[PDB]
């Protein structure tokens, strides 16, 4: 139903991070990428709201977190910009949570 | 991408009122969607299709109740398509 793949996104090909004092660290960052055709539907209903949406998107099943390090760094960079915290999993499911935020 | 119109017979069987069968239309199907956790924005980056009714028609009726007839309103689909989930 859904499909998982690690991919390179415009903003993360490569990713740049700047701290105070202007020292920057760059580096490619692969992201978990879910895609597919979820079963969706919209139906008329009584009362309010008059419509019902079984709307669902292919979302990642978060099971852990990944700390990716940016390699190419300017001299004397802070450590907080040398890493990135990314939610990580292994499979995708049809869920409506991404639509909520 | 396949979002199709589906006919639905729906039975109203509420205590006190006459039973009533209502025939309406709903949208059902499968559209493409993808999503990734953007940590730069610390949110979900979503690009999604959903099977929705673009146009619809209201469907009114009288429910013949023993203690006062009611007037009911239902949307029924006329065109089903894969569109933005958030619009």
């Amino acid at each position: 139903e859904c499909e998982f793949a690690m991919r390179l996104v415009p903003g993360f090909n490569p990713l740049r991070q700047v701290d105070a004092n202007g020292k920057e660290c760059r580096g490619n960052v692969e992201l978990p990428f879910c895609k597919g055709y979820c079963k969706t539907s919209e139906s008329g209903t009584h009362g309010f709201p008059p419509r019902v949406q079984n709307s669902k998107v292919c979302t990642l099943v978060t099971t852990s977190t990944r700390k990716v390090v940016l390699d190419d760094c300017d001299d004397g960079a802070d450590e907080s910009v040398k890493f990135v915290m990314v939610p990580h999993g292994t499979d995708c499911e049809c869920s409506a949570v991404p639509l909520e935020q | 991408n396949s979002c199709k119109k589906v006919g639905v017979e729906e039975l109203i069987n509420e205590k006190g009122c006459d039973l009533m069968i209502i025939r309406i239309n709903r949208c059902r199907g499968h559209c493409f969607s993808f999503t990734f956790p953007n940590p730069l924005t610390k949110k979900y980056s979503v690009h999604a299709k959903c099977c929705r009714m673009v146009e619809w028609e209201m469907l009114e009726t009288e429910l013949k109740c023993s203690k006062g007839n009611r007037n009911l309103r239902i949307p029924s689909a006329t065109q089903c398509e894969c569109f933005d989930c958030l619009v």
